[PDB]
């Protein structure tokens, strides 16, 4: 109730400020959906802790451990081994160092099918490509061979940092990236 | 028709609440139009606000029975049983149980076709912090304005009771809010969309300086309650009524406040570029209609909001869209 | 015991205080000062707490689109339309439906599959994660996102998550792989 009154106050002062609010209960989300000036199409957004928590847990009922995979994927962490760490913990901790990112695919991806773009990103760039924002626009997760990458497509990635994902934007014409020692990918594509 | 013992109000013999109780199916099946909706926020244990005082002026024997606005209270059913003892003698009254925040209740009661929605909290008016105290009244107001009926939103008329006058700033958009303006200067109060107890406390000093003038207000505001009626209620028997004599029925011919439009009819000639002084003299001479102020659109061109203008100057220019408040005898 | 299996049954526990994770299992080698995400019960997916979610404030700010990616998955496909229909207060309306809206059944889901048997078992038999990823994507459109591996190799049933392994990462025949899938 306090956080809903805060959004009401913020949007009474100026309707068009993007408000991101944390809610503890799902039924209270109806109240701010009914605010006259709330609009998800501007990116007004209610992060409901109960909705998310139980949906991450429901996902482990379908795919055991997926709550941990997906929760680690949404906070910024960097790997950093220690000599006291057992080898299973080094594998786990190396996985925790990865989180979700968004980038524009380079012109070299245009008119590939999504599976070809995902093979390319993985096998060359060391980047895991999950999904693409298809042009209004819609988010497509692992879409089949029936979809092409457009020009200027946003792609969703799993990687160790944003500066690692930028390889998918800088990715050269094939003429300028045959060697595949991936640190060498850089903006000099032409 | 039947009236109370002083002949001032329309009346029913006592009846149990489940004669007036309705489900959403029954409420939406009923042809509710031009009605009053009371959006009541109450816990079953919360203090009595006395809805008798809201309903009784809407049942003044001044009206014909066919022009009484039907009234629906939306609210907590266990609370409403407690008040029912006082309400049960009024005609054209029904109850829809459950929260006024639920959109299916508001659509079932035809909220978009009502003549007024009254948003009132019976909850303690003291809970937690001064921001939280008006949460339901603000959310109910905003929720009603956010609906559409295309199967009109902010076109529906609201009056909100506020527990803290400072919360008036949350009631509407493009008000240009300030924390330090007094309630009476704020746009929601100037439009008659908001009310609070803080505007009434000068009635101490007016009751002292002219007792007669407090009876003037009350005759109007109660729809004609009297010391006799107050004594009959203080006798603890409930509101006694029945069929009545021609001698007491003479009290039906009494003045009431009404609101009329300059858009059409005989007075439209003044809305077409006349002045308030011309309108006042003409209406008083031809109809005995005594004009006391204007209700004018705030903007002229796109919003539905209007504002009050108590007793304009004689050379004040009129608009064809103006409405005038009038004291009237029929 | 069910001899008429005990710790073989899979649990997920919601924790009100993340510090209590240390009581959930034995031979964890507990410390009070490790963050929840490092603890063995969380690494295995046996525990969860609200404290892992509060970075969704900063991700919602830095990429709104990526929060919709999580939710499409985590809600099983709730939408602004469904959220509005519920906010209309009538309850979840439903019935029989048109072929046009039934097209939404063909959508991606997260699934978990085993390298012990079937066509992918060739990779569990001493292959590498990079070989598995390319093969499954080419032959099935299956997009691999990580591993669920037994913690000990020999006697316990516990397994741990490995998000997006390297391409030269060695596989085991007992591994399970998390996959994005379309049927
Ligand atoms: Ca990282
Ligand atoms: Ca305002
Ligand atoms: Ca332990």
């Amino acid at each position: 109730a306090a956080n809903i009154m805060r959004v009401i106050s913020i949007k009474n002062y100026h309707s068009d400020i993007k408000v991101i609010v944390q809610l503890l209960q799902y039924h209270n989300k109806a109240y701010l959906l009914n605010i006259p000036s709330w609009d998800w199409k501007r990116g007004d957004d209610a992060v409901c802790v109960a909705e998310l928590k139980l949906g991450f847990i429901a996902q482990s009922c379908l795919a055991p451990g997926f709550s941990t995979l997906m929760a680690n994927l949404f906070t910024m962490r960097s790997y950093k081994p220690t000599p006291e760490m057992s080898q299973w913990q080094t594998d786990y901790m190396r996985g925790t160092g990865m989180e979700m990112y968004t980038e524009y695919l380079s012109s070299a991806f245009n008119a590939l099918t999504f599976p070809e773009a995902a093979e390319l990103c993985f096998s060359k760039l060391k980047l895991l490509l999950l999904a693409i924002e298809v042009r209004e626009s819609t988010l497509a997760i692992n879409p089949g061979p029936k979809v092409k990458i457009e020009n200027a497509t946003q792609g969703f990635f799993i990687a160790e940092s944003a500066e690692e994902v930028k390889r998918a934007f800088y990715y050269c014409k094939n003429c300028h990236a045959n060697v595949s020692d991936v640190r060498q990918i850089k903006k000099c594509k032409c | 028709r039947k009236f109370d013992s002083t002949g001032m109000f329309h009346w029913c013999p006592d009846r149990p609440l489940n004669d007036c109780l309705q489900d959403r199916s029954q409420a939406s099946a009923s042809g509710l139009r031009n009605h009053v909706v009371v959006c009541l926020f109450a816990d079953a244990a919360s203090p009595l606000i006395g809805l008798r005082n809201l309903v009784m002026p809407l049942r003044a024997s001044n009206f014909h029975y066919h022009e009484l606005k039907p009234t629906i209270i939306v609210g907590n059913l266990d609370y409403l049983h407690r008040e029912w003892k006082t309400l049960q003698n009024f005609p054209k009254l029904s109850i829809l149980p459950g929260s006024p925040l639920n959109r299916a209740n508001l659509r079932a009661v035809n909220i978009n076709l009502c003549d007024m929605c009254v948003i009132v909290s019976a909850k303690d008016r003291n809970m937690e912090d001064p921001n939280l105290v008006d949460k339901e009244a603000i959310l109910c107001s905003l929720n009603i304005k956010a609906m559409t009926f295309d199967d009109a939103g902010a076109n529906v008329p609201l009056i909100t009771e506020l527990a803290n006058d400072s919360n008036v700033q949350f009631l509407d958009q493009d008000d240009d809010d300030d924390p330090d303006t007094e309630l009476y200067m704020t746009q929601p109060f100037a439009c008659g969309t908001a009310f609070a107890v803080s505007v009434l406390d000068s009635l101490m000093s007016t009751s002292y300086f002219n007792d007669n003038a407090l009876t003037l207000i009350r005759t109007l505001i109660t729809g004609g309650a009297t010391p006799e009626l107050e004594q009959i209620l203080a006798e603890g028997a409930g509101m006694r009524g029945g069929y009545c004599s021609p001698a007491v029925l003479a009290n039906r011919d009494r003045c009431r406040v009404a609101q009329i439009s300059l858009f059409d009819g005989p007075l439209a000639q003044f809305g077409q570029g006349g002045h308030y002084g011309e309108l006042f003299v003409y209406a008083l001479r031809h109809f005995g209609i005594l004009c006391i102020g204007l209700y004018r659109f705030r903007d002229t061109n796109p919003s539905s909001k209007r504002y009050v203008i108590t007793n304009p100057p004689e050379d004040f220019p009129l608009l064809p869209t103006d409405q005038v408040y009038v004291l009237t005898y029929k």
